[PDB]
RNA sequence: GAUGGUAGGAUAGUGGCCUACCAUGGUUUCAACGGGUAACGGGGAAUAAGGGUUCGAUUCCGGAGAGGGAGCCUGAGAAACGGCUACCACAUCCAAGGAAGGCAGCAGGCCAAAUUACCCAAUCCUAAUUCAGGGAGGUAGUGACAAUAAAUAACGAUACAGGGCCCAUUCGGGUCUUGUAAUUGGAAUGAGUACAAUGUAAAUACCUUAACGAGGAACAAUUGGAGGGCAAGUCUGGUGCCAG
RNA sequence: AUACAGUGAAACUGCGAAGGCUCAUUAAAUCAGUUAUCGUUUAUUUGAUAGUUCCAUGGUAUAACUGUGGUAA
């Protein structure tokens, strides 16, 4: 059953409508997320 | 309900728009159950798509069973309980009891290796092999997704790791740091939580790729060009690839149809199906062929060959281990072993598997050789090839289930399966005088692990060394390599002092099969239960039993390896062996200097290897005491195991003199049973030993000649009678039979012989015949060295007469 | 083993029930032994009913069976609806290593595929018990075969007309308070809507029953038959205006 | 209520289910009554019904339970 929610997985147009180290997690996903985009060399000037 | 990204549905849209695969890492609790979802989101990407789904674990499941009969059961008592309704599923119990889902362990990954997947999970992530990881995500088709789970401890890992580059405190493991920052680097792989938010630290930007193959349509051109007898019906029997595996089977048929002789080897990596194009033309040369085949691949290891030779036959035209028997209805084929079938050569084809070289050459001699050469020594191969057989060699690595994946790129880069045969030195003749120098630096191995660009790419130089035509090594031997706590590496490259840059042209990997050191390492790791790091120790511990060597401390050699280019390579190595010997006796930055001068109590220095020739030269350049072997027939190559261990220490050198002793008195007995394999070699075996005797002792081992008494008894009068018929007559087997066991037994003991002279010694030990053992080695003048061998015969006999009577 | 004798075996014991030995018996025209069904029928097998005279209450058709024969086990009672072993077929899971039960079953259907809900309150039965229970058993619901008794109106007043009805082939004859979408009046209650209480384990239903409930009493029964009549209408025929 | 003391998942226990469908056609041998068993079994019901003793309390071995595990189960 597409347009429908078979389970919780609700498909619109383009998106996906579903529904449902705690700490760690929950700041790696609120500040640090794509804090780490200029993490990647750590001075590896090759 | 709530929209969960922008970034992971339209990954998995243009994954199979792109037909490649995609990685994704769940962290937290509560992540099995969002497996249906992905499951779902993957299957309506592109309904024409693969449905099953591996589920590789190590120990348990996570929260379920895997049994449905059982849950079932579970489910019916909570029913007759109360507090779960009639019919009702929650998502993740729908999954795993509406799916395909295919189960195996993390120790029998090797028994999905042909079959395909759309999705694999991956349970467990603090204990991952190479090996397994390049088995399941070589499984997983195009649009296909890889999840791998997380644990409270990558957790901290990851928040570790993630800022620049530090690691988690407490055999330290650095191949899942790797990985970690592999997946950073990988654009089609991400990071998701448990309640489906996103770690942009891996990939973060990713946009929906527009809406819509020269190649495949290609490849159908040239099909239906064949298409329009049963030569096309093999041909579209075969090609379920690519355009390239199309062209090479139907260029192997027309080399090999109707040509009677050729030598074709097609060579490929472990994608595009090498063995289902050698089934699928299995078929066509069963039918313009000869009535029998002969195949040369291991032993109940023929499965994609023997289904797709199945295959196309029900296609066409047909109806102690396993059955690998020979079957036809209106043909015969045989898998069978080393050339026994020389006499049983009447087939006029025989197709090998991948690389025993000389059991190769052994052979293909005198039929069309068809061979399959998997990448998964190469370079000697094809140098074989090339010294002598119109050989139409010749295939190409476009991929099966992918037409190019990033996926496949970064398993790849960190399973380090690329190699580069690139010179990139300074000089040849400036590496010469790094030979004279004998200059070697330590590795840094946590630093070199990181995984930093200049670093990795020095890394997978070191790699390529390590593994450069080696004995058949493989990943996991890169994980043992890697994250062991026994373990150090030399790399004596450059004498220069240019700019960045240099080269690697000698890597030796030590393991510290020690008493100090291993029984801390073992005591440790006996509260994790398990633990099995002393080999070379352990083998004399149980063949010599001495409790010298169960007191001394030894460092065995894993593996050492040079360049390929020329006997200067072999002079690199020797110099990196003696610098190796000077260093045992005389973040972080990737190499080491101050270190090279560092080193621990060891007492013996060892090396365990195969009995080869060249290496036997190596050893005896070496010159470490060629110690006790072991002569059972290691299916691999067939060659015994021998580790010949210098003692480079203190006080240790009569006890490495008598180990070399009770070898050598060993193997002049071993050599009657189940060592018959040279004579030259047998005898740099012998003087080897005595080497190690002569060079250890003073005078402690030094035995006392034949005496006069137990000579008496040892030979017989009339035997001695008849040795003088030898000497004055002929030297036929009615004396020189009985009485040339104690003739070669005392003339290995204890006064010179020749060289036909000691051919003749080591001759009447291995108890071969005459026309065998001499006309092999010298190949001229039969019975002048047989007489030869008679007066040598007479000339002991003389001795030992005019001694004790 | 036919008939009996003697002894043993096995039995819960009597017993040719089985075996050794011995004798050649035994039933029968005073019906042996054998032949079949309205033996889905009969025999009392039993209750009988205040008029049904072989319809009209029930026990039992014969023995088996728990996939198929075989062997074993348990118990006051068994060759167990609930056990095991081996053989042969069905048959599901399976990671292909192995673990099983029986569902090769019972319900249904060939323009009525829904029975499978509530109780031991009654009668019995088991029960340590002044307690527990019994899909024994009872209660209720969907699932019409127009078979069954009632309703869809009753009673007045006033007005205004002169015609209504019957017979007969015909002419005609015979007779008499009869009509009308005319007005109008207050009484009646029943279907329905509903208080309850009774009933009952409980609930339904029957029974009893306050309140409301009629004018198109629209709170709106059918089915079939006989005959007309009409247009600036349409069609056909042909000796105007007609015939069909 | 410092050797037990009430709620009580899961385990031993006492008992529960204490009598239900289809298929091939047996003529007092299937059945009903009756005679008897000092020819015999019997839980339960009921009435009855036990006489040998030289120079202050008897033994480890299993659960449930903990703990280490295997197997797809």
């Amino acid at each position: 059953a597409p347009m429908s929610d078979v389970g919780g997985v609700l498909m619109d147009k383009d998106a996906v409508y579903i529904d449902i180290e705690r700490g760690e997690g929950e700041k790696l996903m609120t500040g640090l997320q794509s804090v780490e985009q200029s993490i990647a060399e750590k001075f590896d000037g090759v | 309900k709530k929209a969960i990204d922008s970034r992971i549905p339209s990954l998995i849209r243009n994954g199979v728009q792109t037909k490649q695969r995609s990685i994704f890492v769940i962290v937290g609790d509560r992540a099995r159950n969002q497996l249906p979802n992905l499951h779902y989101l993957m299957m309506s990407a592109d309904l024409k798509m693969n449905k099953s789904v591996l589920w590789a674990y190590k120990k348990k499941l996570l929260g379920f069973t895997s049994h449905r009969k059982k849950r079932e059961n579970k489910i019916k008592k909570e029913i007759k309980r109360g507090t779960r309704e009639v019919n009702e599923m929650d998502p993740f119990e729908s999954f795993i009891s509406n799916q395909n889902i295919r189960y195996v362990y993390y120790k029998e990954s090797e028994k999905i290796l042909g079959n395909t997947y759309g999705m694999c999970i991956l349970q467990d992530f603090e204990a991952l092999t190479p090996n397994l990881l390049a088995r399941t995500i070589e499984t997983v088709e195009g649009g296909g997704i890889v999840v791998i789970l997380l644990k409270s401890m990558s957790s901290l890992k990851q928040l570790y790791t993630m800022t620049m580059d530090v690691h988690a405190r407490y055999v330290v493991a650095r191949f899942n740091e790797r990985f970690i920052l592999s997946l950073g680097s990988n654009p089609n792989c991400l990071v998701v939580d448990d309640e489906l938010n996103v770690l942009p630290l891996s990939g973060a930007k990713n946009v929906k790729p527009l809406p819509p193959d020269e190649l495949p349509p290609k490849q159908l051109e040239l099909q239906e060009l064949k298409e329009s007898d049963v030569q096309p019906a093999g041909s579209l029997v075969s090609l379920s690839k690519t355009v390239n595996q199309a062209h090479a089977i139907l260029s192997f048929i027309d080399a090999i149809s109707e040509k009677t002789v050729a030598l074709t080897a097609g060579r490929g990596r472990g994608k595009s199906a090498a063995l289902g194009i050698s089934i699928a033309a299995a078929v066509s040369h069963g039918y313009s062929n000869i009535f029998v085949t002969s195949p040369s691949p291991e032993n109940l290891k023929t499965l994609f060959e023997f289904i797709f030779k199945g295959f196309d036959a029900l296609g066409y035209q047909e109806h102690f281990n396993k059955a690998i028997v020979r079957v036809d209805i209106k043909q015969y084929i045989v898998p069978q072993d080393h050339q026994v079938l020389g006499q049983a050569e009447l087939v006029v084809i025989d197709e090998a598997a991948a690389i025993i070289v000389k059991n190769l050459l052994g052979p293909y001699l005198v039929f069309m050789a068809s061979t399959i050469n998997g990448y998964e020594l190469s370079l000697k191969l094809i140098q074989q090839l090339r010294n002598q057989q119109l050989r139409e060699i010749s295939l190409d690595e476009p991929i099966r289930y992918a037409p190019g994946d990033p996926i496949e790129k970064w398993l790849n880069k960190l399973l380090c399966l690329d190699v580069t045969l690139i010179k990139n030195p300074r000089f040849a003749t400036r590496g010469t005088p790094h030979p004279s120098q004998c200059n070697l630096f330590v590795v840094n191995r946590d630093t070199l692990f990181s995984y930093h660009p200049v670093s990795e790419n020095f890394l997978e130089k070191m790699m390529a060394l390590y593994v450069s035509s080696h004995y058949k090594n493989s990943p996991n031997d890169l994980q043992l390599m890697s994250d062991a706590p026994a373990h150090k590496l030399f790399v004596l490259l450059p004498p220069i002092d240019p700019k960045d840059g240099g080269r690697i042209p000698d890597p030796l990997c030590v393991i510290q099969i020690a008493l100090e050191g291993e029984i801390s390492k073992e005591s440790v790791r006996n509260s994790l239960s398990r633990g099995q790091r002393a080999g070379g120790d352990l083998i004399p511990w149980l063949i010599s039993q001495q409790f010298q060597d169960e007191e001394f401390a030894s460092l065995s050699g894993a593996r050492i390896v040079r360049i390929a280019t020329n006997p200067e390579y072999a002079s690199m190595g020797y110099g990196s062996r003696a610098i190796e010997l000077l260093r045992d006796y005389f973040l972080l930055l990737k190499l080491s200097e101050q270190p090279p001068h560092y080193l621990h109590y060891l007492g013996v220095s060892y090396g365990l290897t195969q009995s080869l020739h060249k290496f036997w030269k190596n050893n005896s350049f070496v010159p470490v005491y060629l110690r006790q072997t072991a002569n059972d027939l290691t299916g691999e190559h067939t060659c015994v195991m021998l580790n010949v261990l210098e003692g480079r220490e203190s006080n240790w050198l009569v006890e490495f003199a008598k180990d070399f002793r009770k070898r050598f008195l060993s193997l002049l007995s071993y050599d009657f049973h189940k060592f018959t394999a040279v004579q030259a070699l047998s005898v740099i075996e012998s003087s080897k030993k005595a080497q190690d005797l002569s060079d250890d002792e003073k005078h402690d081992n030094k035995e006392l000649t034949r005496t006069h008494l137990d000579d008496i008894f040892s030979p017989f009068d009339l035997k001695r009678l008849d040795s003088y018929s030898n000497n004055l007559l002929d030297y036929h087997v009615i004396g020189d039979m009985i009485p040339m066991l104690a003739l070669l037994y005392f003339g290995d003991k204890m006064s010179s012989v020749q060289s036909a002279i000691l051919l003749a010694i080591g001759l009447q030990r291995k108890n071969i015949d005459t026309i065998a053992k001499e006309l092999n080695l010298p190949s001229n003048q039969t019975i002048a060295m047989f007489a030869k061998i008679m007066r040598k015969m007479s000339q002991y006999f003389r001795q030992l007469l005019s001694q004790s009577i």
